[PDB]
RNA sequence: CUUAAGGUAGCCAAAUGCCUUGCCGGGUAAGUUCCGGCGUGCAUGAAUGGAUCAACGAGGUCCCCACUGUCCCGGCCCGGGGCCCGGCGAACCCACCUCCAGGUGCACAGUCCUGGGACCCCCGACGGGGCGAGAAGUCCCUAUGGAGCUUCACAGCAGCCUGUCGUUGCGGGUCCGCUUACCCGCCGCAAGGCGGGGACAGCGGCAGGCGGGCUGUUCGGCUGGGGCGGCACA
RNA sequence: UAGUAGCAGCGAAGAGGGGUGAGAAGCCCCUCCGCCGGAAAGGACCAGGGUUUCCUGGCAACUUCAAUAGGCCAGGAGUUAGCCGGUCCUAAGGCGGGGCCUAAUAGGCACCCGCCGAAAGGGAAACGGGUUAAUAUUCCCGUGCCGCGGGGGUAGGUUCUGCGGCAACGCAGGCCCCGUCCCCGACGCCUCGGGAUAGGGCGGGCGGGACUGCCGUCCCGCUUAACCGUCGAAGGCCGGGGAGUGCCGUAAUGGCGAGAACCGGCCGAAGGCGGGAAUAGCCGGGGGUUUCCCCGGUCCGCCCGACUCCUGGGGCCCGUGAAAAGGGGACGGGGAACGAGCCCCCGCGCCCGUACCGAGAACCGACGCAGGUGCUCCUGGGUGAGAAGCCCAAGGCGGCUCGGGUGACCCCGGGCCAGGGAACUCGGCAAAUUGGCCCCGUAACUUCGGGAGAAGGGGUGCCUGCGGUCUUGGGGUAUACCCCCGGGACCGCAGGUCGCAGUGGCAAGGGGGACCUGACUGUUUAACAAAAACAUAGGUCCCCGCGAGCCCGUAAGGGUGUGUACGGGGGC
RNA sequence: GUGAAGCGGGGCGAAAGCCCCGUGGAGGCCCGAAGGGGUUCUGAUGUGCAAAUCGUUCCCAUGACCUGGGGCUAGGGGCAAA
């Protein structure tokens, strides 16, 4: 059930929406901050040195 | 508004129109009537069906009106006259 | 001794489940719980209504009072009742102590 | 969805405005060098993450 | 991963917490009640172990107290040092005569009541030691303690006694009770798990554990925890 | 006597009995299974639960009646594949590509030796062979490879307990008392008040103990495969 | 490899004639044939999708085949609101500032302050008809409602108070500001009486339609929104009355000097009826032109009746079934001289959503995917216990997107098989038997509940009459009984009669004896294990008197705990 | 479908009581659609309709029941009728 049948349940929900600061589809609506730029939890822009 | 009609919060009323169609009208349920502050029973004179807030209801012509029943008022007055 | 059963009585709703000993403890309690008792206030022999465990209501005089979980008055509760309700015994003792 | 927020609706509008191939006179002007647009998409295949 | 169930409880996850929003309020003495009041309601409170009385004082202050057995709606109760030791009255402990059954006993004045609050329980006033403002009481467990003589108790026994004598005949019945409480229901035995999940988990013939010392760290301190003894011999030595 | 006692009530060739298809009955024409008894029981037994089956069971098993294409033993029919035509039109796999026998060979040859055959091409079918295809064998061993788990392994770290240094002050003769430190609770928006404890406790440093709760690791070699043994390891 | 596999299987499918076109089995029209019809299929619609919607044109590519078709391509167009939703409120919870903690932060949060948090909870106010290629409670017509504000009239007021009634309570009940209190908002599950409406049916009437061998039957229309008024069943209450030889009852429990019967009254549903409103819509018959005008009907009398709506009674809980905004009332304090909850009249109501799919081709699964999401909510007639199956409406579909020929083997899925009847096989696996309802009858054992549908025996169609028990209206002196007439439900008796077969299809238990084992219902290895494993109620032991015990956190602090030994935690 | 407590009547009887019939409507009750689950054929499929499906036969189906939306718990950590 974990494969194709369970993919059927990804048709209606969401974890992220578009972020007003960076524009990516990365704003976690439940956590209320952006997974990409950190908007909503960090006034500084999130970017780590381990990322190229 | 469709899941809102799947809940039973509104009455489902089936009605025929002058055009010959049978439709469903989703209508509000009645609000609860005023109750006695002591016994919790509905107060006389104010237990008419009301379907929205903001409608003035006339209380009976008695001290403390639509707050307690006549039975509670009379007993409380009897206690105070003695005391 | 019951309406349709010999011994199970109210525990007849359980059928043959849970064991004789368990269903017997239920029957022993529920015969008193669902039987008729005396109202502490009006002394009428009435089937008191249990609103919840420990809460009892008299349908005749409206007396609402705290009692046992399954019976209106526990054994130890009976000895420490409020004395506003033991008015019959205060007058009975005085009448014997006067005439 | 039936009940849209306007901000999402305006991003959908932008994708609708951009979803089209270069005009035919652009193909002529560039000697057939420009014939496709990267914004060209089909609603069933390439999904917007709107 | 490897943290055992008792260790996860302390994180305060939803499945371990008390759904206290299901109740009307704490059952405690307010700090400044005095005079006469009226029992205006007697209520079932989800997850509690006894019925609760709503009391209205003359100055309009309302508070919840556990209902004494025999207490009735409309009864006039008295609060304070001048109150007679009648059932439902709230008295300072230094004023309660010896041999009196009391409940909802404060340990220090103003803590709201700490001891003998479950249904059917009571505390006995054993003695008075007023030269240092202490009252001696016996708690439901049988332990004898000293309490602040200025603290408050209620006269009588807690109503709702006998609840635990009736069996929870089905699993479903305890399930509904647990949902009003904080208990995680149901419980899995330690020896029913694999070793990563419990000290008792594991072997081909699973076994319980011997007691751990009081100094054992969390995650090790399960089973018998620094027990004085175990079994029937411990009960016999307890007596 | 041995590391204390010395298997009680019960129960059994048990989902627990190797010997063992145990022995005697039942049931069958014939019963290694099953049922009922028997019991110095390889190695049964009391909340490590014993005995125990009413009710319940997609649990595991034996017997009886009914029933039947399960079978004796196979036949005919129906719909769709199939086959043929029109249309669309892949994949697996593929060093090259192979008639048969008996040998030989890295010991199981399409290709080497000695024979025997075969006119060539095409269609359908099958699954004997191509040590057929699929997947760097999970079995087994090796590696001074891992992971997770265990503890009486080698170490270590938290946590808890215990002493000590500091917090720690003030009176009186190590003891008593005190409160203002500090701690605990109530009230208050705060200010501060009330009660309890009290130089204790709590907290920080240092020290000892317990400490697989958690972290890192080591768990040798030879070996008619490994392992046990042995030391043919000096 | 190979012009090979697949384009079968999951209970629908096509055919004839005509038109268009270069070209037609496949596009368009009619006829015939079929499938769904409590739905892989009709009606509605959330999320998600985002233009897939509509019109015109087209066929290089795209669609398991074709194409003149299309969710494809090109060009153009389309979503209209004070009353439908959001918006407002709070829930579980969350975020920010302050503070406290931190080497530090973008890390933590017990505290203070604020805010966010529901397109299914709470919550102001719109319905019917018409219109477009495509929107429709949004446009247009008609008829209304809500909130806020104003003008006029009126009741009322202008030191002071409204009037009536024994009462329950009734009635235009002055104006402005402020406070406090109460109530509504505001609540589970099970069960059974009552009242309605939607829908369905029967007989008559008027109009229209179907068919032709015989009969003359069969089918369709006959509708009525919101809103205003009035009436009000249960239930509760008021006055009279004053009851134990009791007396009054229910579907059931029952009620009464702690006040019954009985009499009179008060408050009081869904909904009915009038107004709306026949002028609309529908049906039939005509005349125009581009959707307009005229004419006739739109009826009489009964029955069933919900899963929809309302109401009340009873029971259950170691389970007690949210909160707030908002609203109503009362009780007070202050102010003005005016002035309403009534009648007429005037003004204003921003912002965002609104197309379409809503799935066997518009969502997710790489697909125009037999899965998943959503059958989430709704559904006529006959048979029937049934929202089962089977057949047929309303409505839709033949697009679970290859066609034709042949009638070898073999395969998949079905039917039947003489005699024997488990001899098959690890094993009765598979298949078969049984099967509904009524009557008779039913063992050991047992925790006395059960076992039990034990087992076992018998009946069952159709037709012709004769009855019974009720029910629903009307008419008879006539509120029950009785008689007459119309409709509905259920049950029985006598007789006749056909078949191989009468629960005739559909639908639909094989049964019994014993052992082991887990008491039971429940849970589990999403993708090889459903079990004797886990859980369980019950038993028992341990740590603990709360500044506890146990657990989380670097810390600030936290969980148990809105708790307190009839308790929290930890084992077996 | 069964028919607990409770409540009527009748019969036997010296008392207690016992028996028959009815009423009543309890239950992690039973048969069985929807819905949920996933036992068998070790059926079909097994370059699939599908990186877990289909048919058939089954288990539960008033409750420790099934299901939508919102919320909380995060990696040596969570959550676990295990
Ligand atoms: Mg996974
Ligand atoms: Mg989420
Ligand atoms: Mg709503
Ligand atoms: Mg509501
Ligand atoms: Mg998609
Ligand atoms: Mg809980
Ligand atoms: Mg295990
Ligand atoms: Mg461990
Ligand atoms: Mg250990
Ligand atoms: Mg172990
Ligand atoms: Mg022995
Ligand atoms: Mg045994
Ligand atoms: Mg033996
Ligand atoms: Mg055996
Ligand atoms: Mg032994
Ligand atoms: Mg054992
Ligand atoms: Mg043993
Ligand atoms: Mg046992
Ligand atoms: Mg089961
Ligand atoms: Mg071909
Ligand atoms: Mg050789
Ligand atoms: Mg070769
Ligand atoms: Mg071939
Ligand atoms: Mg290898
Ligand atoms: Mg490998
Ligand atoms: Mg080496
Ligand atoms: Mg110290
Ligand atoms: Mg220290
Ligand atoms: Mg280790
Ligand atoms: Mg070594
Ligand atoms: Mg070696
Ligand atoms: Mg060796
Ligand atoms: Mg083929
Ligand atoms: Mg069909
Ligand atoms: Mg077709
Ligand atoms: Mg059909
Ligand atoms: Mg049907
Ligand atoms: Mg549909
Ligand atoms: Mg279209
Ligand atoms: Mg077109
Ligand atoms: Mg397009
Ligand atoms: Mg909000
Ligand atoms: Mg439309
Ligand atoms: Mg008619
Ligand atoms: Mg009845
Ligand atoms: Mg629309
Ligand atoms: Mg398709
Ligand atoms: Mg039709
Ligand atoms: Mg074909
Ligand atoms: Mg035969
Ligand atoms: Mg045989
Ligand atoms: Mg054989
Ligand atoms: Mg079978
Ligand atoms: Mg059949
Ligand atoms: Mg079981
Ligand atoms: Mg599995
Ligand atoms: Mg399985
Ligand atoms: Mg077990
Ligand atoms: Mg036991
Ligand atoms: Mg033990
Ligand atoms: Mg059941
Ligand atoms: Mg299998
Ligand atoms: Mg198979
Ligand atoms: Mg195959
Ligand atoms: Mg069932
Ligand atoms: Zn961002
Ligand atoms: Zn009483």
């Amino acid at each position: 059930m974990k494969g194709t049948p369970s993919m059927g349940k990804h048709n209606k929900g969401k974890t992220h929406i578009r972020c007003p600061r960076c524009g990516r589809h990365s704003y976690n609506v439940t956590k209320k901050y952006c997974a990409s730029c950190g908007w909503g939890r960090s006034k500084r822009w999130r970017r780590y040195n381990w990322a190229k | 508004p469709r899941p809102a009609y799947r809940s039973r919060s509104l009455r489902r009323v089936k009605v025929k129109t002058p055009g010959g169609r049978t439709v469903v009208h989703y209508e509000k349920r009645a609000k609860g009537v005023p109750k006695c502050a002591v016994t919790g029973q509905p107060l006389g004179g104010m237990n008419s069906k009301v379907y929205r807030f903001g409608i003035s209801t006339r209380a009976p012509s008695r001290p403390y009106g639509g707050v307690v029943s006549h039975k509670v008022l009379a007993r409380a007055i009897r206690y105070a006259v003695r005391r | 001794p019951f309406s349709h059963t010999k011994i199970v009585g109210p525990a007849g709703r359980y059928g043959a489940r849970y064991g004789m000993g368990i269903r017997r403890k239920v029957t022993t309690i529920e015969v008193k719980q669902r039987g008729k008792h005396r109202c502490p206030s009006c002394r009428s022999l009435v089937r008191l209504e249990r609103l919840a465990f420990g809460i009892w209501h008299c349908p005749k005089c409206g007396h609402t009072f705290a009692g046992g979980a399954y019976v209106p008055q526990t054994i130890l509760g009976k000895t420490i009742a409020p004395e506003e309700l033991k008015g019959v015994e205060a007058e009975k003792a005085k009448w014997k102590e006067a005439a | 969805a039936r009940n849209k927020p306007l901000g999402k609706k305006l991003r959908l509008a932008a994708a609708l405005n951009s979803n089209r191939n270069p005009p035919l006179w652009v193909i002529a002007k560039t000697k057939r060098r420009v014939t496709r647009s990267p914004a060209r998409r089909h609603w069933r295949r390439q999904k917007l993450k709107a | 991963g490897k943290r055992i169930l008792v260790q996860r409880r302390g994180r305060g996850g939803s499945q371990f917490r008390s759904p206290s929003w299901k109740r009307d309020g704490p059952v405690r003495y307010p700090p400044n009640i005095s005079g006469r009041g009226i029992v205006v309601e007697i209520l079932h409170e989800p997850g509690l172990n006894a019925p609760v009385a709503k009391i209205r004082m003359e100055n309009g202050v309302e508070f919840f107290n556990y209902a004494a057995e025999g207490l009735y709606v409309g009864q006039v109760i008295q609060v304070g040092p001048d109150a007679p030791p009648a059932v439902g009255n709230v008295l300072p402990l230094g004023k309660i005569p010896e041999g009196t059954m009391v409940f909802n006993v404060e340990k220090r004045f103003g803590d709201g009541g700490k001891f003998a609050r479950s249904g059917g329980t009571y505390a006995l006033v054993i003695g008075q030691r007023p030269e240092e403002n202490k009252t001696i009481v016996r708690l439901p467990s049988g332990r004898v303690i000293e309490v602040d003589a200025r603290g408050r108790a209620t006269i009588g026994i807690v109503a709702g006694g006998g609840r635990v004598e009736k069996p929870f005949v089905k699993a479903g019945k305890k399930y509904h009770r647990a949902r009003a409480k904080s208990w995680k229901y149901p419980t899995v035995r330690g020896k029913a798990m694999s070793p990563y999940a419990h000290p008792h988990g594991g072997g081909s013939h699973q076994k319980g554990g011997t007691p751990v010392p009081k100094t054992a760290p969390p995650g090790q301190k399960v089973g018998f925890i620094g027990s004085r003894c175990t079994g029937r011999g411990c009960v016999r030595a307890r007596a």
